[PDB]
RNA sequence: GGCCUGCU
RNA sequence: AGUAGAAACAAGGCC
């Protein structure tokens, strides 16, 4: 017998036994080295896709720029980007139609959420490129450092604390001659002036790298990350188009996977059953083919400008910026290229920067192809993406482009006795046609082909089929008469998460149960992943059960504590206690499942809020065990080493804040006033009501007084 | 204009009221009128409670100034022009301890002997009006309202005035004055008319200068500027363009559908060139184990004593020598490296205490099997540039590999079973649902038909060596570290066991991306020759270390001992998920479950027992030369744990692209197979992107095969 | 008076003078996440090779006064070296242990009235009674459920009012709690919480613990209860229903 | 030659 | 050499 698994397929469908077809037990492709590659050929690509557009040279970045709108139609099957402004209006007229008042009600809800919204909003993202630094910083410190910047150079409308304010001074810094940021060298500081133009390109730039730990892909991909000017208007874009997928029945963009489904099911259920005898009924389960290449942020706009008609000046402006600004936006090439001597046995790193006066004799007949092609669009350092996105930040508004074109086929707009419904999450659809014959079935297929094709979206004929509805799939929902489950895509999910002890335990548990829940993990099977997760999290923490002998660093603790105690059943496993989870205790915290067999002693000392450790939703209480893991402390051979100081000074500042307003970190602070001026107010009207009845009397609170005007008299110095 | 407001005003008043204004995100360019206002309003409050200290108990001094004094006490505290947040906090507080009845709105000042609130307006108007306003807008009003006005007039609830007659005599004096001087140049016109725009703001976003001509070169090419394209979307009406355009374009843009029928798929076409070669990191089949019969857990124990204990049960060492050279490397260096192993292994033995950790010498042999000063020096671009070789780093499509026969006899051994179990899962609450005694009869099943497996062992083969070289790698960055490979099991008799498969020389393993790579030397006992199949251990070199005398009818066989000798490389990710292959077990008793709960729904009861014990049904797990056979379900679920365990050990992007690219095709197969009357619009780039990630991985090659026995059995 | 002397100490210095006078309130969470820390991609990796060095974990300079520098046989239990930006030092594990076997003391009486909907969890498990199970097919259909057992019909912000006003009294702002139904709710989490010595952030993650109502999407076969969509995940599956009553 | 760093 | 596969590692930098 020669074993094959494959022939599995032979008797149990492919639905029914698709796990076996996800290899996720070995380790993701990672990419090693430059980014670069990737993105010159996502330039190059997304500008061959475009290129019978009207090319025109930017007056304020001096950079070219590609607008294949309105363009030639397409005479081929190939990727296409030139969109007509006429049939994106006529279809966003119709979904209008169909859904009377959509647009008016998402206009209103955004405008409430842009005038109450504040600037902190923008510290809730991950890397964002600051431009002060030309890299990639948590959302945070990009947001102090633009803030920093704009204080010291006179725009301060910020200090309004409205988002919309910072807009504001994102704007007025366009129109500055010349603005001035800080550079640090191998330590001090040196003031560094921009021209306009150099600024209009450093806010207009996004920074590129690659994307590591992506499934089902041979090559690598290129990813995007924008700068802080552009991510409150981008914000701002997202609150509307959400605000109009949620209204929408054919999007499942903004939803969860369980209402994926359900939508799913309805919509099949809608369109396959009703029909009657006569009507044949087929399912297309496609993807779209560069689908970021050919969104061009030209027709963002122009639905935009569809959607906020009748609408105050001001929300359509500050509506509009952000795809205006995707228009003329750059994309920075990445991290350059390592080349190598072999006969002299040594390695140099080029910078990207350097690719548009580096001499091509070192690249190969690829790489020298890109840039070759590539040139003509690098301006300083950069390389214009005018002609399409880069990758997603409108993934609602592509869906609400898709979810029209959907809409397009209710047979009011069709006038034929084909017909089309289905569902849309940006680059992926299920496409169901009703038609009376496999005539009118191909017709009704073609025509949403082509209208697709009108709107500078492209359907993937490698990656598509049609067969009879009934069984599709959907973002690697399998549905087969009713979605079957796939446990393979959650796998990686079933070991140590690498928070910590007692978070890594309630996580663990936690995607057991959930798992049970939503993806019919089996009992034995949820048994299984309970007992091969606390095996490796005995062996991650060195928290063995204590009666072992397994030897360890952490092991000669673990057997005193045993030993101490008389009963060993209330230890955490992190203690080298006994397992107690099954199925029937997935949902409670392990604190408190063994809180009734714990010693008084050891109950005492693991939860006890002197101890100096503490500083997918999961319950957890707070242990000993709770601890923050240590920081990569990479820093100290850069020259971005003051960072620490300044950190640990906020850290300080912030400290004292929050003991002079217990709420501080409950929930955010708002106010104009400094905070030394709000914390003097305070401490002012405290030690006012305590003197006039409560703990202080008229001498200290005099005393309390003194400090508080000089105090003052030292801020105002 | 601003320069009047700045000189008749106090700085202080001023920056109060600039803060108060950029506070809502007012301009005091283009709101002049409202500043002023602001200004006036914050000066008549201060000036209201200016001055006038209350003495001890309930009455008030009108001081003749500011004096220091121990009496810091006010008849007033002012609420207005401090801060959202802080006069709200400030209002809450008094509230609070005084017990005084919240104001709704924001009150400007709070009398304390008095205890209660204060508003002050100031009016253009006549007072009356304005007092009533400010009594519609105050409802559950107790706080005392007074109203003044710039030309001077005043009122209040009551008819009273809790400021004396001289204060507010002098607050109406600085009223007028303000109003006459005002209107001296004349702006008391405007004055006069702002006060009811005031109140309410109007946003002002406004596109101007450079993001003004950004927006007029971001619209469609035949639209000069955004006013235009504003007003034609403004006007856009639908009147069938779509339709025009196409019937305009070419009829060449289509989506014509291609029937799927039995006779459309081709077989996958494989890549050809030299045969596969062998590239996991330790012998899957070919390993051969030195047994101690030791009664000690998983990991009690110390590697190297049980290594040395494991070493010295087997007799027949003979004077190494090299049997199938690497043939591109150094094979001296191997053998050398294997008899320094074996002096060290003396060394340690012969000393008192056994060391948990050892580090090897650095020598020349470890030095160049471990790739130690290999990396080119880091060089700056500017000291090398005219240097003929400089180039980029060689990035090409990896070299074409023909499949081989050796990767899918060795999938065969990893699917039968052993007389050893290999796996002892932790423990779990005791079982108090009768669900959770059917779960756990389910595992015991599982468990008990997936323990005694080549794959469960090559499943704690990986975890260890992996958790070694991880844990090796971090606490020693430059130590060469011998580590044992060292697996433990229990005989089906109840003894434990200890196998000792060899050792790992782990180099220098400064790991600082997940993709940095570690060298180590792999040195791994075996009896099968490596005459028979040299392909397969192309980067081996392979010596002759011993004789084994294994019981056998035939008199005693006295085969030969050969001990495999490589160097291989490893990473933080690809340790990290070599370190958790337990999933593969998840993996595929999940999936086997999962058949047995659909087949449980359908016969009102479970179907384990009856699936495990009668071995009633069989499935389609290999094929023979007469045809396809079929198993029971113990048979498929050690064939779904191998396909894991391969999949872990055999990881690789082409592995992920042809599994997704093969699933698509598969899935159009199964729709053809259930009469779905499947239909595609491109097939051959369907196939060229299944045929573009087969080139030289065994396993994807493998998988390969089977698809395309899995096309040639289907479709019939 | 003991805050304000703090406060003129930090303005004393230049640097943090500077800080505090041109940071506005608005601006003081964006410095309180102002750090150089990146979040880590695959926490996973990095747990599994960061426990594998000495030291990899980080606590409060207080344990250098807490814990000895070794334990008896001599193994390290803490370093002097800070963290990166932090005055945090670094820390083994054994440090932890050791303070779970030899550390100080306290009286745990009020963490079962912290976290008290897990306890609640605990004791309505532990009071549950089991039936056989059904083996059938689950018409599992998926609707959206409450899963807070202790639900107060009371919304994120309506409920956070509440929140404010019974521990943060005087920063509550210009909000009143304008329903009976949350004046009545504030007075008795108000009588309860008299004297209760635990600190405020404390008290309000609590009462949003306590009152927050949260609402899932799940695929349910039955029950519906706030009660039973607890142990959904031990009450139904694929082919089987596990009758269960919870205490 | 020693020390510093392993996501910055 | 080896890992690996469209670009990298095979330690980095400061005295």
């Amino acid at each position: 017998m020669d074993v094959n698994p494959t022939l599995l397929f032979l008797k149990v469908p492919a639905q029914n036994a698709i796990s076996t077809t996800f290899p996720y037990t070995g380790d993701p492709p990672y990419s090693h080295g430059t980014g670069t590659g990737y993105t010159m050929d996502t330039v190059n690509r997304t500008h061959q896709y475009s290129e019978k557009g009207r090319w025109t040279t930017n007056t304020e970045t001096g950079a070219p720029q590609l607008n294949p709108i309105d363009g030639p139609l397409p005479e081929d099957n190939e990727p296409s980007g030139y969109a007509q402004t006429d049939c994106v209006l006529e279809a966003m007229a119709f979904l209008e139609e169909s859904h009377p008042g959509i647009f008016e009600n998402s206009c209103l809800e955004t405008m409430e959420v842009v005038q109450q919204t504040r600037v902190d909003k923008l510290t809730q993202g991950r890397q964002t490129y600051d431009w002060t630094l030309n890299r990639n910083q948590p959302a945070a410190t990009a947001l102090a450092n633009t803030i920093e910047v704009f204080r010291s150079n006179g725009l301060t409308a910020n200090e309004s604390g409205r988002l919309i304010d910072f807009l504001k001074d994102v704007m007025e810094s366009m129109d500055k001659e010349e603005m001035e940021i800080t550079t640090h060298f191998q330590i001090g500081k040196k003031k560094q002036r921009l021209n306009k133009r150099s600024y209009l390109i450093r806010a207009l730039t996004l920074n590129t790298m690659t994307k590591d730990a992506e499934r089902g892909k041979l090559k690598r991909r290129a990813i995007a990350t924008p700068g802080m000017q552009i991510r409150g208007f981008v914000y701002f874009v997202e609150t509307l188009a959400r605000s109009i997928c949620e209204k929408l029945e054919q999007s499942g963009l903004p939803v969860g996977g369980n209402e994926k489904k359900a939508k799913l099911a309805n919509v099949v259920r809608k369109m396959m059953t009703n029909s009657q005898d006569t009507e044949l009924s087929f399912t297309i389960t496609g993807d779209n083919t560069k689908w970021n290449e050919n969104q061009n942020p030209r027709m963002f706009l122009a639905m935009i400008t569809y959607i906020t008609r009748n609408q105050p000046e001001w929300f359509r402006n500050v509506l509009s910026i952000a795809p205006i600004m995707f228009s003329n936006k750059m994309a920075r090439l990445g991290k350059g290229y390592m080349f190598e001597s072999k006969s002299m046995k040594l390695r140099t790193q080029i910078p990207a920067e350097m690719l548009a006066s580096i001499d091509l004799k070192y690249f190969n007949d690829s790489t020298r192809k890109k840039i070759e092609k590539i040139r003509p669009l690098l301006i300083d350092g950069t390389a214009s993406l005018s002609p399409g996105m880069m990758m997603g930040m409108f993934n609602m508004l592509s869906t609400v482009l898709g979810v029209s074109i959907l809409n397009l086929g209710q047979k009011r707009y069709t006038k034929t006795t084909y017909w089309w419904d289905g569902l849309q999450s940006s680059d992926d659809f299920a496409l169901i046609v009703n038609a009376p014959n496999h005539e009118g079935i191909q017709a009704g297929v073609d025509r949403f082909y082509r209208t697709c094709k009108l709107l500078g979206i492209n359907m993937s004929k490698k990656k598509s089929y049609i067969n009879r509805t009934g069984t599709f799939e959907f973002t690697s929902f399998f549905y087969r008469y009713g979605f079957v489950a796939n446990f393979s895509m959650e796998l990686p999910s079933f070991g140590v998460s690498g928070i910590n002890e007692s978070a890594d335990m309630s996580i663990g548990v936690t995607v057991i149960k959930n798992n049970m829940i939503n993806n019919d993990l089996g009992p034995a099977t949820a048994q299984m992943a309970l007992q091969l997760f606390i095996k490796d999290y005995r062996y991650t923490y060195r928290c063995h059960r204590g009666d072992t002998q397994i030897q360890t660093r952490r092991s000669f603790e673990i057997k005193k504590l045993w030993e101490q105690t008389r009963s060993k059943a209330g230890l955490l496993v992190s203690d080298g206690g006994p397992n107690l989870y099954n199925i029937r205790n997935l949902h409670i915290p392990e604190v408190c499942l063994k809180w009734e067999l714990m010693d008084e002693d050891y109950q005492g000392r693991l939860c006890n809020p002197l101890n100096p450790f503490v500083s997918m939703e999961y319950d957890a209480v707070a242990t000993t065990h709770s601890w923050i893991p240590k920081r990569n402390r990479s820093i100290l051979n850069t020259s971005q080493r003051g960072i620490l100081e300044d950190e640990q000074m906020y850290q300080k500042c912030c400290n004292l804040f929050e003991k002079f307003f217990p709420s501080s970190s409950y929930r955010r602070p708002v106010g104009i006033s400094s905070m030394v001026e709000a914390m003097v107010s305070r401490a002012r009207i405290d030690a006012r009501i305590d003197f006039e009845s409560g703990r202080i009397k008229k001498e200290e609170f005099a005393e309390i007084m003194k400090i508080c005007s000089t105090i003052e008299e030292l801020r105002r110095q | 204009m601003e320069d009047f407001v700045r000189q008749c005003f106090n700085p202080m008043i001023v920056e109060l009221a600039e803060k108060a204004m950029k506070e809502y995100g007012e301009d005091l360019k283009i709101e002049t009128n409202k500043f002023a206002a602001i200004c006036t309003h914050l000066e008549v409050c201060f000036m209201y409670s200016d001055f006038h200290f209350i003495n001890e108990r309930g009455e008030s001094i009108i001081v003749e100034s500011g004096d220091p004094n121990a009496l810091l006490k006010h008849r007033f505290e002012i609420i207005e022009g401090r801060d959202r947040t802080m006069a709200w906090t400030v209002v809450n507080s008094i509230c609070n301890t005084t017990g005084a009845e919240k104001p709704k709105f924001l009150p400007d000042l709070y009398d304390y002997k008095e205890n209660r609130f204060i508003e002050i307006g100031v009016t253009r108007r006549e007072v009356h009006i304005y007092y009533l306003e400010k009594a519609n807008k105050i409802k559950s009003e107790k706080t005392h309202i007074h109203i003044f006005s710039f030309t001077g007039e005043e009122m209040a609830t009551k008819a009273d005035y809790t400021l004396d007659e001289e204060s507010r005599a002098r607050i109406k004096t600085r009223l007028f004055t303000i109003r006459q001087e005002m209107a001296s140049r004349g702006l008391w016109d405007s004055f006069r008319q702002s006060e009811r725009g005031e109140e309410t703001i109007e946003e002002r976003f406004e596109i101007t200068g450079t993001m003004r001509r950004l927006a007029d070169q971001s619209l469609p090419p035949n639209f000069s500027s955004l006013e235009n394209f504003r007003a034609y979307v403004d006007g856009f009406e639908p009147n069938g363009y779509i339709e025009g355009k196409l019937s305009q374009m070419s009829k060449e843009v289509n989506a014509r559908i291609e029937p799927f029928l039995k006779t459309t798929p081709r077989p996958l076409r494989l890549p050809d060139g030299p045969p596969c070669s062998q590239r996991s990191k330790f012998l899957l089949m070919d390993a051969l184990k030195l047994s101690i019969e030791d009664p000690s857990h998983e990991g009690e124990g110390i590697p190297l004593y049980d290594a040395i204990k494991c070493m010295r049960t087997f007799f027949g060492w003979k004077e190494p020598n090299v049997v199938k050279p690497h043939e591109k490397g150094i094979n001296p260096n191997y053998l050398l490296a294997w008899k320094q192993v074996l002096a060290e292994l003396q060394d340690i033995e012969n000393e008192e205490k056994i060391p948990k950790t050892k580090n090897m010498k650095k020598t020349s042999q470890l030095k160049w099997a471990l790739g130690e000063n290999m990396a080119p020096e880091k060089v700056d671009f500017d000291d090398c540039k005219d240097v003929s070789d400089l180039k980029q780093y060689d990035s090409d499509e990896p070299e074409l590999r023909s499949l081989a026969s050796w990767i899918q006899s060795e999938f065969n051994k990893a699917c039968e079973l052993t007389d050893s179990s290999w796996i002892e899962l932790d423990e779990i609450g005791e079982d108090v649902a009768p669900i959770e005694h059917i779960a756990s009869m389910r595992r015991n099943y599982f468990t008990a038909e997936v323990s005694h497996c080549r794959a469960t062992e090559y499943i704690m083969k990986g975890v260890y060596i992996n958790t070694a070289l991880l844990n090796a790698s971090c606490a020693a960055m430059d130590d060469f570290q011998l580590i044992p490979m060292i697996s433990k099991c229990r005989t089906k008799e109840g003894r434990r066991k200890t196998n000792l498969y060899g050792f790992i020389i782990k180099g220098r393993s400064h790991l600082r991306n997940d993709t940095d790579v570690v060298n180590f030397v792999s040195m791994e006992f075996s009896l099968t020759d490596p005459r028979l199949e040299p392909h397969k251990w192309e980067k081996y070199c392979v010596l002759e270390i011993g004789d084994m005398l294994l019981r056998s009818a035939i008199g005693q066989v006295s085969r030969p001992m050969f001990l495999y000798v490589r160097t291989n490389g490893t990473s933080k990710i690809k340790m990290k998920w070599g370190m958790e292959m337990r999933r593969c077990l998840l993996q595929s008793l999940q999936q086997i479950e999962s058949m047995i709960e659909a087949e449980s729904s359908v016969k009102e009861k479970d179907m384990t027992k009856e699936f495990f014990e009668n071995k009633s049904e069989t499935w389609p797990i290999g094929e023979s030369p007469k045809g396809v056979e079929e198993g029971s379900i113990g048979k498929v679920c050690r064939t779904l744990l191998a396909k894991s365990v391969f999949n872990s050990l055999y990881a690789s992007p082409q592995l992920e692209g042809f599994s997704a690219e093969s699933r698509k095709l598969l899935l159009i197969v199964q729709a053809l197979r259930d009469n779905l009357e499947p239909g595609t619009f491109d097939l051959g780039g369907l196939y060229e992107a299944i045929e573009e990630c087969l080139i030289n991985d065994p396993w994807v090659l493998l998988n390969a095969s089977w698809f395309n026995s899995f096309l040639t059995h289907a479709l019939r | 008076m003991e805050r304000i002397k703090e406060l003129r100490d930090l303005m004393s210095q230049s640097r943090t003078r500077e800080i505090l006078t041109k940071t506005t309130v608005d601006h003081m969470a964006i410095i309180k996440k102002y750090t150089s820390g990146r979040q880590e991609k695959n926490p996973a990796l990095r747990m599994k090779w960061m426990m594998a060095m000495k030291y990899p974990i980080t606590a409060d300079k207080r344990i250098m006064e807490m814990i000895p520098e070794r334990n008896e046989q001599g193994q390290t239990l803490w370093s002097k070296t800070n963290d990166a930006g932090s005055d945090r030092v670094m820390v083994s594990p054994l440090a932890v242990t050791w303070w779970n076997r030899n550390g100080p003391t306290t009286s745990a009486v009020h963490y079962p009235k912290i976290y008290k909907t897990y306890f609640e969890k605990v004791e309505r498990l532990k009071h549950g009674t089991f039936g056989p199970v059904h083996f059938r097919n689950q018409v599992k259909i998926r609707r959206r459920v409450d899963i807070n057992p202790g639900h107060a019909d009371l919304s994120a912000k309506e409920a956070q009012d509440v929140i404010m006003e019974v521990v943060f009294p005087n920063e509550v702002g210009a909000r009143i709690l304008t329903s009976e139904s949350q004046l009545t709710i504030t007075k008795e989490k108000k009588e309860e919480l008299q004297d209760c010595k635990i600190s405020p952030l404390m008290v309000a993650y609590m009462l949003e613990r306590e009152l927050v109502r949260k609402t899932r999407f799940l695929p349910v076969a039955g029950g519906t209860s706030s009660v039973y969509i607890e142990v959904l995940h031990l009450t139904q599956g694929t082919c089987w229903e596990q009758m269960y009553t919870p205490g």
